[PDB]
């Protein structure tokens, strides 16, 4: 029922160390603010507001950091391990779980205090502050497959053909089959309905000597951005990551990685800002995505 | 914190003496000494070439006005200094100390710009090739600072030189700025030991070098995440012109008493007398950037050749400069010729400078255009 | 654009019928959504240790028909196993698979209009440490609009709309009316009546229009702790007429249930 | 945008199919099926009345017209929409549980 | 509540008394979210609005 | 908040093409289009002419360097554009966008000053009348910005032009400043549809106009309540001179090897050789504001005429500028010739500029004097 | 007859004649025209929709079921201001106009 | 020495937000100054004055001084430079001192 | 990075030895010893099942 916080040293990595900061020996209490600020750069011209660009600011999170070691040695060890575990990574991930959500925030330590004003057994009562990187996200795993419909064959496919008003037949073992599906293509597409932070994907090119990647279309079906490549050699798969802090465009051939950025269609890559609409594959048999979904407030 | 080699002024009065006995016995100019100190550099803003701004740093040893400060970076830069020869050159930034405040905060001027201080260039020096200007400019027999040679591909400076504003005597500072904008290279200062085992000297060279001996334009993309600063040159700063107003001295009056003739640079690079234009305007630049030119007639009363006028102007617009953080996906270096896609627009130009702070590494891209002629 | 299916294709190229088009057609004919199934065990499934063998079971999930012919599902011991049919259209050779899960993980994924794997629970199989102890099927839901029927048999229950109203009829009398199916009303008397005469209209609130009957309704009430009774008339116009004996200044507690129909034969 | 319809047992899909409406009016949206128009047997119309004709297109000739939507307009746009009820005509029903949102007429 | 405000360019506050019924077009300036719960985990926060049309 | 019409650059490369078929079939230059956007302007400081300062505003639509911003005011200005023809002209202020910061704050340069950027004027262009300079300056065949004509009373520019400082080549910016100070008018840029029903084009004109075709000096009074700012021109800015030091090139030496001769402007306007002065000093200006002049001799060895020297100097002192709030008791407009009584002193000059902010409307009066000759 | 302050207005304008400009003009307390929202369409529009709100403006003409953006055909010289002063608004070649005025009250 | 002001630290990653999305730069640590409560335990005024004078001048006589920080889990050092020391008259029993001493971090 | 293995009593070391994996799969990493491949008797594979023989 009650809310749960956890600090992950590497969310979704095999080496992930999890500190239960709700029930463990190191706990977080009283987040300063899990809210936000907004500006619309409004100018009043005698009370009449003139709206400008809207911008969100995520405030830093300060927590009360308390230790529950049963001795001086244990409490010194808990402080040292917790802080150095945070300090050893580029960023750390806070898990925020309630009965209605299980969300994450990528954070970077801004400050930590260390004093001597000990309670029983030398327990710590300090302040920890984090700079926000990505506040409130979840991961969504999506697979896109380029499936082609079969052909329509008179005598096999379900269709009312022939002499008027048309017919099909049940013929043991050949009877009627379904040619395909209307919009089979939908299975290779991302139907974008929500805000995202970024995405990461593994692209499997189809035809050789042909550019491959993905394109993004707005609500009226017009292309507004795309990540497309033209490599000299065929790649087993291409890995992409639009995360501003871990941005990657690399082709893999066997166990060899190559930076494919110099070979991207820069003119087509207009923006990284993904709008509502849909993503289509470009010369790919399959694509596997890990999308970083976004929520400014939870 | 950076490492720096501090030296006494590289005074040409002292070093420009050919009394040094080389290993073969033959006499050469005195080489430079070892640093007088090795110190560290903190709270700094260091520009590679000094294209736009002066540099500053607090040094750990007290320096004085006139000292030479070579600041070292634990990084390399790709340079191809001859048709076949590619090297990974150590990144250094060489300055003259121009001011030192009470706290040991030094103001640093890039060696090349300090070297050519107070030298003037009469218009007559602009009569032939750009190389003729470069060779006049870089000379230990005239300069305030010592130098042992200049390096570059001949082709860059083999073209016709542009004239001075108002056909007057200009400062070497202004003519160098003009030429460098035209050729799309900024100079770098280098300190090295003579590569041959025959020469033991520690030398200083001026360079007009890049990653490729014959530059190959790089097409890339700069992103909003790279803390991009976008500005346009002020009219005082204007370094590119696409249109010319040409005055020719009348022989009888010995003055510019005849009307000017106007010349335009089309998008493809062609320059014509503007009065002869018969197109629809879609083949001309989308803004006009005019400059006034003044010439004398030759001994036969001939006005300048179109080929002389042609070099003053190019297919280019209002020059936008983009300052952005270095990107590991495709690193750029000083003197790279580039095509940058930024916020859905294409910008053609080159990397004029680079800045190093404790927290940043940024490039200055100058939208010089002149895509059809620049090499 | 209009996409036609159940029509003549003169060239055998015009209106081919896709599996998703038949899926949607079937869903519409039966009145099913993506959160239910149509299921029939033509022969009984067989339980052997921690396994259920579907001998001959047909299932319709997302309008897609398939048959389980001697298809065995391995079960978790000492557990309530939720048997699911999972549909992944990208697995072209084998689009359907079965799973035994710890919870009902039906996801309502629209496989006929979008991407995704449809998961729909159809069976609940409870096990001991050694085998199956009980099996309960998931309910097959029919979502319908307007039904015209001759006869119906209900084994469970019919849930009809309910409306309630409290009327302070005056003179201390309180009616609590419950209307079901917009027709049957049960009136519960409360309060205590005083200062009223036989034939007199009560001094308070008239019955709201939705609870008014088509014809006058006489409702019998009782006086708590006495052998005496009364009746009131709920008139079609909304008014309430007292038909007990004359009541003086001392209020007597009024109780009792009375029923009436709002609608007559029409 | 994406509406499936079964009319006279014939299944079809309306995929971004626009119907122009009469202003300041109650528009009766009809699916019209003319089997002789082999290339385009189905069309939609917006009419001043419910003109459903009950024409048996599976046994004989004629155009089936069936109203499925009621769209009320102002002079500028749609003010309200009400669907036509989908009737299930059944004989004997055996059911376990039933939920009624409207009413049962007995 | 917060995401309903955040989903629009602006929101409208209706201010009604016995003498008037007026509106103000507002844009969220800030909202706090803390943990200092009363009975049943009820929230007691601060919400600020910038004026567009008051 | 102001309304503004935003346009793509008025590029002469594009518009200076005579391929537009007029209603009569005859070919004229391409007219301007409709705005690309209509936006609003907030947090602004807008100067009508750009006499002293650049303007700035935050615009509601993103603009870029090179765009043209026409800012509209719901007010009129009295103008008489021909001997009989009086009109009430809409007040607009037309700019070029020179810079845009991250917040959409634009720096705006008045169209006329932006138009003549980078154009130079050899001294030889100053040999005849002021009109000869004006006609050289305003030309779509040379200028960076498009224009379709200039309007003014011929008389204003019919006089002898003054020479360039040091008899050298000067910038069009400096010569225009000089001429405008001498004639006591500043230019305004106007966008209008061609008044004739025969011409459907949207045009841009440069104007030297005021409330009266033949200006009539207005005598008024500025009060301390009008938030008066009083300053004097810096010596760099000096726009009026009452005394001249004249050098004449010696034919034999081809240099200024002879002593200068000095000329003075008396209070009544008369200019004489200063060595011939025989008065008591009460008829001469109460301060001296000297300027040095350089001339060549004609083909007969004649030095300049007194009438040529005469135009360089006038009865005037240290130029005071008064910036004050517009007063409804007697409104003043750009190019009004005025006699202002301020704090018990008389100031003769003209209205050089006007500034609009959200809370103010102010005039810049320039004490140019030259009361006996200015028209 | 404008006696009060306004944030903005919405209007449905009914043009009369084909080629002549059509819209509305605003006059100050001394009877002078300071601004006007006017359009010169090739064909008579059944009606024109205008919304002057600084944050959401619109100028759209209607002929049959066809909508037309009137921005290209608007008089950019006459539309001097959206700040409506006390005075009066007159119609220009309109038979009728229906306005939804967003009245302004600084304090309540 | 009692009650160190802060043995913690500060960090920056030069993060700037692009509509809430953080863009990381170079990571840098800042070590804060250490302020301690300085107490003397001399049995007389003379001893306490001597103690203060000797301790402070011993610090002042070196370019820097080294603080040893020992617990059951570590034995670490910090090279420090005196930033400030107070000297007052507000004596407890036997003229004992209760002052404030601040150190600047060189190598923590 | 640095893994030692003894398989069939044969000792070998994996020093920065990368194995390419199948996506959305349980990869069974095998050490394969073929003594006829005299120059390289050991190789690694990623397989769909435990194929220990």
């Amino acid at each position: 029922g009650v809310r749960q916080y956890k600090i992950h040293t590497n969310l979704d990595g095999t080496d992930d160390k999890v500190w239960d900061v709700t029930n463990g020996k190191v706990r977080f209490y009283q987040p300063s603010n899990l809210g936000l600020q907004s500006t619309n750069n409004i100018w009043q011209s005698n009370g009449i507001g003139v709206m400008g660009t809207r911008s969100i600011t995520q405030p830093q999170i300060e927590f009360k950091l308390e230790t529950f070691g049963e001795s001086l040695e244990e409490n010194y060890q808990l402080m040292k391990d917790f802080v150095n575990d945070i300090l050893s990574k580029k960023f750390v991930t806070l898990e925020y779980q309630t009965e209605i959500f299980q969300v994450y925030a990528d954070l970077a330590l801004a400050d930590v205090t260390k004093t001597e004003g000990y309670g029983k057994n030398g327990t710590f009562s300090e302040k920890i502050t984090f700079d926000i990187i990505t506040k409130w996200y979840t991961y969504e795993n999506l697979t896109f497959d380029k499936i082609q419909n079969g052909k329509v064959i008179a005598g096999m496919s379900k269709i009312y053909g022939g002499t008027a008003p048309g017919n099909y037949k049940y013929i043991k073992g050949t009877s009627y089959t379904y040619y395909g599906e209307s919009d089979i293509d939908r299975l290779s597409r991302w139907d974008i309905k929500e805000e995202i932070f970024s995405f990461m994907g593994i692209l499997y090119p189809k035809l050789p000597k042909t550019p491959a990647g993905v394109r993004f279309l707005d609500d009226i079906g017009n292309e507004y951005t795309a990540i497309v490549f033209k490599t000299e050699q065929v790649q087993d798969y291409i890995l992409i990551n639009t995360d501003v802090n871990d941005e990657t465009y690399q082709g893999w051939k066997g166990t060899t990685a190559l930076n494919l950025f110099p070979v991207m269609d820069f003119e087509r890559y207009r923006t990284r800002i993904i709008e509502k609409g849909q993503m289509e594959l470009i010369n790919l048999s399959k694509a596997e995505f890990k999308i970083k979904r976004k929520a400014d407030f939870v | 914190m950076l490492e720096a080699n501090v030296y006494d002024n590289f005074n040409p009065n002292y070093y420009n003496i050919s009394d040094f006995s080389m290993p073969n016995g033959k006499k050469e100019k005195r080489g430079l000494p070892i640093p007088k100190a090795r110190c560290q550099v903190i709270n700094y803003e260091l520009w590679e070439t000094g294209y736009l701004y002066t540099s500053s740093a607090t040094l750990t040893v007290s320096v004085e006005v006139g000292d030479i400060v070579q600041i070292l970076f634990p990084e390399v830069v790709p340079i191809e200094e001859a048709l076949g020869k590619k090297k990974k050159l150590n990144l250094d930034m060489v300055y003259l100390v121009t001011d030192v405040d009470e706290s040991n905060k030094a103001t640093l001027k890039n060696y090349f710009w300090a070297m050519i201080e107070s030298l003037d260039v009469p218009n007559a020096i602009t009569k032939t090739t750009n190389f003729a200007i470069i060779d006049y400019l870089i000379d230990p027999n005239k300069n305030n600072l010592m130098s042992y040679g200049y390096f570059f591909n001949s082709s860059i400076f083999a073209g016709k030189a542009t004239i001075n504003r108002k056909a007057e005597t200009s400062s070497a500072h202004d003519v160098a700025k003009r030429i460098f904008s035209k050729v799309q290279f900024q100079p770098t200062t280098t300190i090295q030991h003579a590569p041959s085992e025959t020469d033991p000297r520690n030398l200083l060279f001026i360079n007009f070098a890049s990653r490729n001996w014959n530059r190959k334009r790089i097409t890339t993309r700069v992103d909003i995440k790279q803390s991009v600063t976008m500005d346009t040159e002020t009219i005082v700063e204007r370094s590119a012109y696409n249109f010319a107003v040409v005055f020719v001295k009348n022989k009888a009056t010995d003055d510019y008493t005849d009307p000017p003739k106007m010349y335009i640079a089309k998008n493809n690079g062609d320059v014509i007398d503007y009065s002869t234009y018969h197109g629809d305007g879609t083949d001309l630049p989308d803004v006009r950037t005019a400059k006034t030119l003044f010439y004398d007639r030759d001994d036969h009363g001939n006005p300048p050749e179109l080929s002389t006028i042609k070099v003053e102007i190019s297919p280019s617009t209002i020059v936008t400069r983009l300052i952005f953080n270095q990107n590991e996906l495709l690193p750029l270096y000083v003197n790279d010729l580039v095509d940058i896609w930024y916020e859905g627009k294409l910008y053609s130009g080159y990397i004029a400078d680079r800045v190093k702070t404790e927290f940043n590494d940024r490039l200055i891209f100058v939208e010089s255009g002149d895509k059809p002629n620049v090499i | 654009t209009i996409k036609n299916f159940t029509f003549f294709s003169p060239n055998s190229t015009e209106f081919p019928v896709g599996s998703n088009n038949d899926g949607k057609l079937y869903m519409m004919l039966t009145g099913m959504d993506y959160r239910t199934i149509r299921r029939k065990d033509w022969s009984s499934p067989l339980n052997t240790a921690l396994n259920v063998q579907y001998t001959n079971t047909s299932i319709i999930a997302g309008g897609r028909y398939f048959e389980l012919l001697n298809e065995t599902v391995a079960l978790k011991g000492d557990s309530v196993n939720y048997i699911h049919a999972n549909i992944d259209l990208t697995q072209t050779a084998n689009p359907v698979s079965l799973s035994a899960e710890t919870a009902n993980n039906s996801n309502g994924v629209d496989i006929n209009n979008g991407s995704g794997v449809l998961k729909v629970c159809f069976d609940i199989v409870t096990t001991s440490g050694t085998g199956v102890t009980s099996t309960k099927p998931i309910v097959q839901t029919s979502t319908l609009d307007s039904i015209s029927v001759n006869d119906m048999t209900v084994s469970g229950s019919i849930d009809v709309p309910v409306q309630t109203l409290t009327v302070e009829a005056g003179n201390g009398l309180q009616l609590q009316l419950t209307k079901k199916n917009n027709d049957l009303v049960i009136v519960r008397f409360f309060g205590s009546v005083s200062n009223i005469q036989k034939g007199w209209n009560m001094s308070g609130t008239w019955v709201d229009r939705p609870f008014r009957p088509a014809a006058v309704q006489s409702l019998v009430g009782h006086f708590a702790g006495r052998d005496t009774s009364f009746h009131i008339d709920i008139n079609p116009n909304g008014s309430i007429t007292w038909w007990g004996a004359n009541i003086d200044k001392t209020p007597i507690a009024t109780r009792g249930n009375g029923s009436y129909f709002i609608k007559s034969a029409w």
